[PDB]
């Protein structure tokens, strides 16, 4: 008999570890696979498509109102809206990407945030996106917002532009729970001409926007997400 | 890494598939579409 | 091998190595053969044991709790009656590993803990139940536990151990930083706020560990205490600093004590006395 | 020729001269540099205005006197209103720098006095209340005219008694951090070369102090019968391999 | 199954232990390492660098007077200052080196004793540093010191001078815990010849003394130390 | 020493650093200052 | 001044654009030299040629 010392920890039952253990059902032969379209390897195969955000989350209950941001005619250098990026709570907290990055603890890297425009063909608008690194506060008017990462969106035949956030932090990861110290700023949106309808026109005009990652996301850290309950 | 065991269920984890290929997800289109070319010509 | 001092013998020149001017801010590696005459011994020490990795290498006690096994019928705040109990993770709590810790500004490692769960049964018992613990961990934005029964207790993804009371636990986690290295202090804050906390408490936001007993109640009442042991490995550090001289008052923060006791021994007698 | 004694330090347009330093300290031994592709995280080119904003500032003069106990600053935060330098810093989401402290204090060959000159990384202050009570940020962001040591508690400030050097550690053991000495008799400046030192790659300039530098009087001031009692202490400061990143609107900070 | 037979101690915690575990954060990947000035790899490292002394710890309380050692004019073969040398305790207590080596039972070695004049430039002195090793007293006046260890200082231009106490012993070994059969011995400053003031000077005029160890030094069996407590 | 995990942070101990350069700490200067030479010149 | 007397001045070069500095802040921002009086008994500071056009009027 090989002479053996049982070392602390003996006995415990680690739901993270991952060792071999005996098959209870012995020479079992499983279904062969065939081939199913759609395999998924990795959580950031997936994060990298885009859903919509219910930006205008502003209803008395949940509804498809909640995707449509109003954008109003003949209005100028005014804002269209406004949001912090925690992308583990808020207006993100629902989406695929918030969904997702409430699985793990930390999170790294750019975002993808685009907005198509959805009004008559013959209207026209030139809108301005700007994303405001940490450091400072929202900012309260056109101006303030320019001064910092933004790009000027035409509406044309191309009906969508696409904002990239990029990285800007100096430590290399954030907490995905909302985190002062991690914070990673905020986006908004403003007319840089204003919008323009044609004649016999009068409906009103939406936005969708939507989120997903970058290639250059990172994820670390699994854990419980507050997204479901039961008892 | 010895496998004490006979049948394969018994084995530990698979490990990283290394294959990672977001593409079948966002861009499922039939006309190949080029980053700054049109999205609609 | 290496030679602890050299055959060094009289001496009469213009090279004084025993004059510096210390104001430059360096010291001089003046040797006992540059003032007197030597003769060869070798070393015969490698200095093993005061590297970092073995100095901070041992399993230090971080964390003392309590948890207790009785019937949870009536009781409103399960976690205040301890019917399961937190650890909000820090190691600033229990002194003796801190002042190591703190000898060093970053330091960077992989962490060994070791839990260890020890029955009480203070009142009348006719025996020693053979209670089950659950240590889970709550990351930063895990929903916690309200009830030593929650849904939150199926650890679906938080990792959790369950040992048996009596016995110890024991697993490693990898340096979980945010940054390339942990910071032992920092002169700054959350953001640019007049009131906001300062502090590494800024920074120390690690979650928190949820301890509970599995078994349901028995007739009588069992107390539970769990001391969490910490060993670091693979260990860097930088910047070393003074020492801790005075006593702490705070998890986190540099405060020491009002009217605090000298930290110098004072002369029994003269400056010159021996 | 040479001697360890002259020394001239040019950075911009702005070089100063010393005929009785004692060397110089470059902090652990390493020269600051920018950053290296490799340890960059944030995306961002960044700026590097390079003389415009490396070159000497010089801060108030202190007056040390028979009494004085010693002052303290911090970086960047002492240099936040200096020209383009401070400017920058409030612009910018994030930012890195190292520094050239010089400390300048003469006297003539019948003074005595010996100030110790140190950089403290990561030298975060403790409340003179004790307990858990934190440090408000105005306390720890003095500016130019820094923290002095001999001044009264105040509410939300920090402890001051230079013995235990502002947290619980003593003065004596200061000597780990880089320092120099100026010592009357043979000192005439102080100089230390600091090196970006954070576990960060880049950090936000305006709600952490990278380092903070402290004169404090050793051996205590001493001047020839009936000379005037004070010195004058003047501490200039150059910030060197300054890159700033994710420019946006001006910050707004406490008060 | 191999058979297998458990000796004793098994089951047992000890805290020194050095074994494998299992990682309860599986696949996580931490952050990348970026340059971080002053690293230290053994504390033998940075007790070679040396910090202030509080010598004249004579005080009611803490304070930068502790620090200064008063020299006076015009006095003659009188003590200026003595101590002995448990490095781990008295006045080297609390001083780097002494905090240091009290995470230690056993140390050997050489010390780097060191002290810096610090009056006027036009002032003249000398002193002699003695050691004394173990076996006789400390001694009690100038020639007594002069018999071991000696060091004749000369005042001038070099600010600083360092003695260094060669380590003198028969075990190879001492307790950092003072202990009468491992002493040290003790150290003594006297004037060789006197302070002299120039004209217009009656300032007080002070010493500063600093500890450091040589690269001969050593430490073993780490414990913990009694400069920390609460509870 | 066989590594029984797949984690690096499994493994034990890493065994002495074996590099002990003082020089960062103790002699931080920039001109070179040797020993026997006027420290200040 | 006598050897065994000290100072430290600074001098600096203002160049067109703001006016002359009135207080040693103001000055320290512009191109400027600080001057140890010692041994070396003068101290040069030189004023570069710091203009758009490249002449200017002796009058
Ligand atoms: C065993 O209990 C756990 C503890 C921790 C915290 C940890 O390892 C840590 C160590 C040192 C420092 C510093 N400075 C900060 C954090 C984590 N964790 O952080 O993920 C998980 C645990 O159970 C998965």
């Amino acid at each position: 008999g090989l002479p053996t010392t049982t070392l602390p920890g003996s006995g415990q039952f680690l739901t993270t570890d991952d060792r071999q253990s005996p098959s209870a059902l012995p020479n079992y032969e499983p279904t062969p696979r065939i081939h199913i379209p759609g395999k998924v390897h990795n959580l950031l195969e997936i994060i990298q498509v885009d859903t919509l955000i219910p930006m205008n989350n502003t209803h008395t209950k949940d509804e498809v109102n909640s995707y449509l941001i109003p954008l109003n005619a003949n209005r100028q250098n005014e804002q269209v809206f406004g949001t912090n990026l925690f992308i583990g709570d808020g207006v993100f907290k629902t989406t695929l990407l918030g969904e997702i990055v409430q699985y793990y603890t930390h999170w790294s890297g750019s975002l993808r945030f685009s907005l198509m425009y959805t009004g008559p063909a013959l209207s026209s608008a030139k809108l301005i996106l700007a994303y405001t690194p940490p450091g400072a506060r929202g900012p309260q008017d056109r101006r303030e917002a320019m001064l910092g990462t933004h790009v000027v969106w035409d509406i044309g035949l191309q009906s969508t532009i696409v904002m990239t956030i990029p990285w800007t932090s100096g430590v290399q990861f954030r907490y995905t729970d909302p985190d002062t110290y991690t914070s990673a700023g905020f986006l908004s949106c403003w007319y840089q001409t204003s919008l323009i309808l044609p004649p016999e026109t009068t409906g009103q005009v939406y936005l969708l926007s939507f989120i997903s990652a970058c290639p250059d996301f990172k994820l670390r850290l699994m854990k419980d997400t507050q997204t479901i309950s039961q008892t | 890494v010895i496998n004490y065991y006979k049948d394969a269920a018994s084995t530990s984890s698979a490990g990283q598939s290394l294959s990672m290929d977001p593409s079948k997800f966002t861009e499922p289109v039939k006309d190949l579409m080029l980053k700054g070319a049109p999205a609609l010509n | 091998q290496t030679v602890a001092s050299i055959s060094s013998g009289p001496k009469h020149t213009q090279k004084v190595p025993i004059l510096t001017a210390n104001e430059t801010g360096a010291t001089m590696p003046v040797l006992p053969s540059d003032s007197i005459e030597t003769r060869t011994t070798y070393m015969h020490f490698n200095g093993s044991e005061t590297d970092v990795e073995c100095f901070l290498g041992r399993a230090a006690c971080v964390h003392v709790t309590e948890i207790q096994n009785k019937d949870a019928t009536g009781i409103d705040n399960h976690r205040e009656a301890k019917l399961f109990n937190d650890w909000k993770i820090n190691l600033s709590s229990l002194v003796q590993l801190r002042k190591k810790l703190e000898l060093f500004t970053y330091v960077r490692f992989d962490s060994e803990y070791t839990i260890l769960a020890t029955a009480s049964q203070p009142d009348s018992a006719n025996y020693s139940s053979n209670l089950v613990v659950q240590a889970m961990y709550v990351p930063p934005g895990a929903p916690n536990p309200k009830e030593w029964d929650d849904y939150t207790w199926q650890s679906a993804s938080n990792p959790s151990v369950f040992f048996k009371v009596g016995d110890t636990s024991r697993f490693s986690v990898p340096y979980v930083g945010l940054a390339s290295a942990y910071n032992c202090f920092y002169d700054g804050y959350s953001h640019d706020d007049a009131e906001t906390q300062y502090g590494i408490t800024v920074l120390n936001h690690m979650g928190s560990m949820a301890f509970r007993i599995v078994n349901e109640h028995d007739e009588h009442k069992t107390l539970v205490k769990i001391r969490v042991y910490h060993r670091a490995k693979h260990v860097e550090a930088w910047i070393p600093r003074a020492p801790r001289a005075l006593p702490y008052t705070s998890i986190g923060r540099t405060n020491y004590p009002k009217n605090t006791e000298p930290v110098i021994k004072k002369r029994k007698g003269d400056i010159k006395s021996y | 020729g040479y001697s360890d004694r002259v020394q001239q330090i040019t950075l911009g347009n702005s070089t100063i001269t010393t005929q009785e330093a004692a060397n110089a300290v470059v902090c652990y031994a390493e020269w600051p540099e920018y950053l290296p592709d490799v340890d960059a995280s944030d995306v961002n080119k960044t700026s590097k205005p390079d003389t415009s904003v490396c070159r000497f500032y010089t801060l108030d003069s202190k007056t040390w006197t028979t009494g004085s106990k010693g002052w303290c600053w911090k970086l960047p935060d002492a240099l936040k209103d200096m020209g383009v330098f401070g400017q920058n810093m409030f612009f910018h989401s994030l930012g890195r720098s190292g520094y050239t402290v010089h400390v300048q204090c003469n006297a003539t060959k019948f003074h005595s006095g010996c100030l110790l000159v140190v950089v403290i990384p990561e030298h975060q202050l403790a409340s003179h209340e004790g307990g858990n009570v934190s440090v408000k940020y105005t306390f720890t962001h003095p500016g130019e005219r820094g923290i002095d040591l001999s001044s009264a508690n105040e509410v939300g400030g920090p402890v001051k008694d230079v013995i235990y050097n502002m947290n619980g550690t003593l003065l004596g053991n200061l000597l780990i951090f880089p320092h120099q000495f100026i010592n009357l008799r043979t000192n005439n400046t102080a100089t230390i070369v600091i090196p970006y030192i954070n576990s960060v790659p880049i950090d936000s300039m305006t709600r952490h102090n990278n380092v903070s530098l402290m004169v404090i009087p050793i051996a205590p001031l001493t001047v020839p019968t009936g000379a005037t009692p004070s010195l004058p202490i003047t501490v200039t400061i150059a910030p060197m391999c300054t890159e700033f990143s994710g420019i946006r609107s001006k910050s707004i900070v406490p008060q």
